[PDB]
RNA sequence: GUGAAGAGGGAAACAACCCAGACCGCCAGCUAAGGUCCCAAAGUCAUGGUUAAGUGGGAAACGAUGUGGGAAGGCCCAGAC
RNA sequence: GAUGUCGGCUCAUCACAUCCUGGGGCUGAAGUAGGUCCCAAGGGUGAUGCUGUUCGCCAUUUAAAGUGGUACGCGAGCUGG
RNA sequence: GCUGAAAGCAUCUAAGCACGAAACUUGCCCCGAGAUGAGUUCUCCCUGACCCUUUAAGGGUCCUGAAGGAACGUUGAAGAC
């Protein structure tokens, strides 16, 4: 609704192309393509994109809003991309990026090795934090999520992988 | 998770959402309030 | 006078090929059944097989509305006590797609020897190719 | 991988230097001669069909003789097929011998178990016997009840009861290869394998990994 | 009222429910209750709307930003949520 | 003008309202161990003393010694307390 | 859980994308083309005359008898037969 009715403005140096329903975005950080669902139409107006519902479709406005947000995040991605920071807290928890593989040591009796997807690049500024950079918001969010899933923050010390900004809200055992 | 036939908002931060046909209460304040209809 | 009856020896059967791409399962199956039975000809008789041979291609492209693609369940019993076995629509399409159309049509046909004989006249194919070119099937649009 | 066809010579032991007795089954595998090769184009699947042993020419029927003539191999006492993996190819008339198993160290053996004949329910299905005394009358090895009352009103499919036991195909898996002896045409596997002495065996590399 | 002492059609099958009271024959027609996609006779009929669960095709107290429609009411372009 | 009745033995088979094993949410969940609820029926699920006993109480086990339907499953299969 | 509107916020869901159990479909073992929807592959064998009539069919005579099979016998770690 209000989201769909706010056009997204393409900056200079980013390119868009609309093949019927498939949108493709060129940018300095690369390529993002996505097929919109049938209920939404998009027009390339002057250095801007406008989203509206097809006729004869129910809930077209909801689809238009989703498509608008997706494309706005898309163009935000092809410039500067997105990044996510993860922290490791707990004694002996370490991270190390080697090529495109993340080596983690979350107190297991086996090594844990995470393969990154195509467009995501990781780097560890120090021993105990990770910074992911990528173009597509969904993929980098997914990677951060299943990296956290290896050892999610337990509620008594916060030990484990956490998002750098998230709060943990630990508690305490009984007395005695 | 409280699985019960009558799910209700318990605090201000707890919220009602219909996920996959089933009504759920998800509450950010604390997990004690997380509910499901069944 | 007596009412006319078709003769099994001198009845005329034709060949048609139907492309089942995007067609609703039951809507296609009813027409298939009424044409296999011979209900579309003025010399139809209940006790004689007066229908036509039908070739169905692209059986895996058949369509169902609603949520039936993951919710329609085919049940069958093997005759033992474990016995009861089930497969959804999508699993049937993946395993043997020609069976969904075969089962629908078999359900819509009469039971007994003549219904089995009518079912024998249906040739269902998963792909887009058939090897009955010698019979010269003509395109039938359903 | 493909396997070979052998004969159960018998059973013996191998004494190891550290003082361990290994019960071994001795399988004599002669050269297996590829009689046919089947591929996707002609047969719809890949396999090689071999023969082994030898048989007297006076009762090789003309159809079988003609089949062996195409391969140009000597007539054997039977024919068996082996499905081919994606890697290997074989040629018609090729001879396959025991050093196929030179470094396999685990095989499955398939045979025809010894035929016990019409066996009762105690021997066939490990049915408990009933009392030998305490008034038991004519029912000492009988099966007992075979169903419920009126509600099923029928005996269920697959009910365990007396019948033919033995004389059927049995596979024993993951048998250790004690040794492979190429010049004597021998395979020594640890343990016992199905069948009586002098019967055909099919030895394959272990699939159970 | 019906069965008993009443057959026929419908209700899948179903004395006692619904329609309807069999003198006999016809390879004639119109209807009742029920129905008209195929089994299986007859609308894949027309116009307008509703529902998305296979609800229709089992079941309550109670619970819920499911949607369809009304009658009213505040907060507000002096800027509302 | 006959449908054999309690318990044991032999042989079972299904349901899931799950005893164990499998997966999870919350915990007044530090760990170990628990409590409670949700998903799950693939397989498994004691041999003794007393009593006709089912049950039960005991003695020792076990990962566990499930709850029910099957004419209180089973006497043209046994027993006959 | 990720991204994400409806509902400028939130939201695992409405579009889209991930994980997730001894249950399910496979994977392992056996039976299995009477799968009358009776499948495939390889190999082998048989290429003589004549008559009749209710003929589009068939019947019959003479010559021929293959590949195989069965029967019989000696039997089997196969077996009630």
């Amino acid at each position: 609704s209000r989201v769909a009715k706010a056009p997204v403005v393409v900056p200079a140096g980013v390119d868009v192309k609309i093949n019927g329903q498939v949108i493709t975005i060129k940018g300095k950080n690369g390529e993002l393509t996505r097929t919109l669902n049938d209920a939404v139409e998009v027009k390339h107006a002057d250095n801007t994109l406008t989203f509206g519902p097809r006729d004869g479709y129910a809930d077209g406005w909801a689809q238009a809003g989703t498509a608008r947000a997706l494309l706005n995040s898309m163009v935000i991605g092809v410039t500067e991309g997105f990044t996510k920071k993860l922290q490791l807290v707990g004694v002996g928890y370490r991270a190390a990026v080697k090529g495109n593989v993340i080596n983690l040591s979350l107190g297991f009796s086996h090594p844990v090795d995470h393969q990154l997807p195509a467009g995501i690049t990781a780097e560890c500024p120090t021993q105990t934090e990770i910074v992911l950079k990528g173009a597509d918001k969904q993929v980098i969010g997914q990677v951060a999520a299943d990296l956290r899933a290896y050892r999610r923050p337990e509620p008594y010390k916060g030990k484990g992988v956490r998002y750098a900004d998230e709060v943990v809200r630990t508690k305490e055992a009984k007395k005695k | 998770m409280k699985v019960r036939a009558s799910v209700k908002k318990l605090c201000r931060n707890c919220k009602i959402v219909k996920r996959d046909g089933v009504i759920r209460v998800i509450c950010s304040a604390e997990p004690k309030h997380k509910q499901r209809q069944g | 006078m007596k009412t006319f009856t078709a003769k099994p020896e001198t009845v005329k059967r034709d060949w048609y090929v139907v492309d089942a791409t995007g067609k609703t399962l039951g809507r296609l199956a009813t027409e298939l059944a009424r044409r296999l039975r011979g209900k579309h000809k003025a010399e139809y008789t209940p006790h004689v097989d007066t229908g036509d041979y039908i070739i169905v291609l692209n059986a895996d492209k058949v369509a169902v509305t609603g949520n039936k693609r993951t919710d329609k369940v085919y049940y069958h019993h093997t005759g033992h006590i474990g016995g009861i076995k089930q497969a959804t629509f999508e699993e049937m399409i993946a395993r043997r797609p020609e069976r969904v159309i075969e089962i629908a049509v078999k359900g819509m046909l009469p039971k007994g020897p003549l219904g089995r004989a009518m079912f024998r006249k249906l040739k269902v194919y998963a792909g887009n190719e058939h090897n009955h070119a010698a019979q010269q099937p003509q395109v039938l649009d359903i | 991988m493909i396997g070979l066809v052998g004969k159960k010579v018998g059973m013996t032991r191998i004494f190891t230097e550290d003082g361990v007795s290994i019960p071994v089954t001795v399988i004599e595998v002669e050269a297996n001669r590829v009689t046919q090769v089947k591929d996707l184009a002609n047969d719809g699947y890949r396999a090689i069909q071999v023969t082994t042993g030898a048989k007297k020419a006076n009762r090789v029927t003309k159809p079988e003789a003609g089949h062996f003539a195409k391969a140009g191999v000597e007539a054997g006492r039977g024919l068996w097929e082996f499905r081919l993996a994606e890697g290997e190819e074989f040629t018609v008339g090729q001879s396959i011998s025991v050093e196929l198993f030179a470094d396999v160290k685990k095989v499955d053996v398939t045979g025809t178990s010894k035929g016990k004949g019409f066996a009762g329910t105690v021997k066939r299905w490990n049915f408990r016997t009933q009392d030998a005394t305490h008034g038991n009358s004519l029912s000492h090895r009988v099966p007992g009840s075979i169903g419920q009352n009126q509600t099923p009103g029928k005996v269920f499919k697959g009910k365990k009861m007396a019948g033919q036991m033995g004389n059927e195909r049995v596979t024993v898996q993951s048998l250790d290869v004690v040794r492979v002896d190429a010049e004597r045409n021998l395979l020594l596997v640890k343990g016992a394998v199905p069948g009586a002495t002098g019967s055909d065996l099919i030895v394959k590399p272990a699939v159970k990994a």
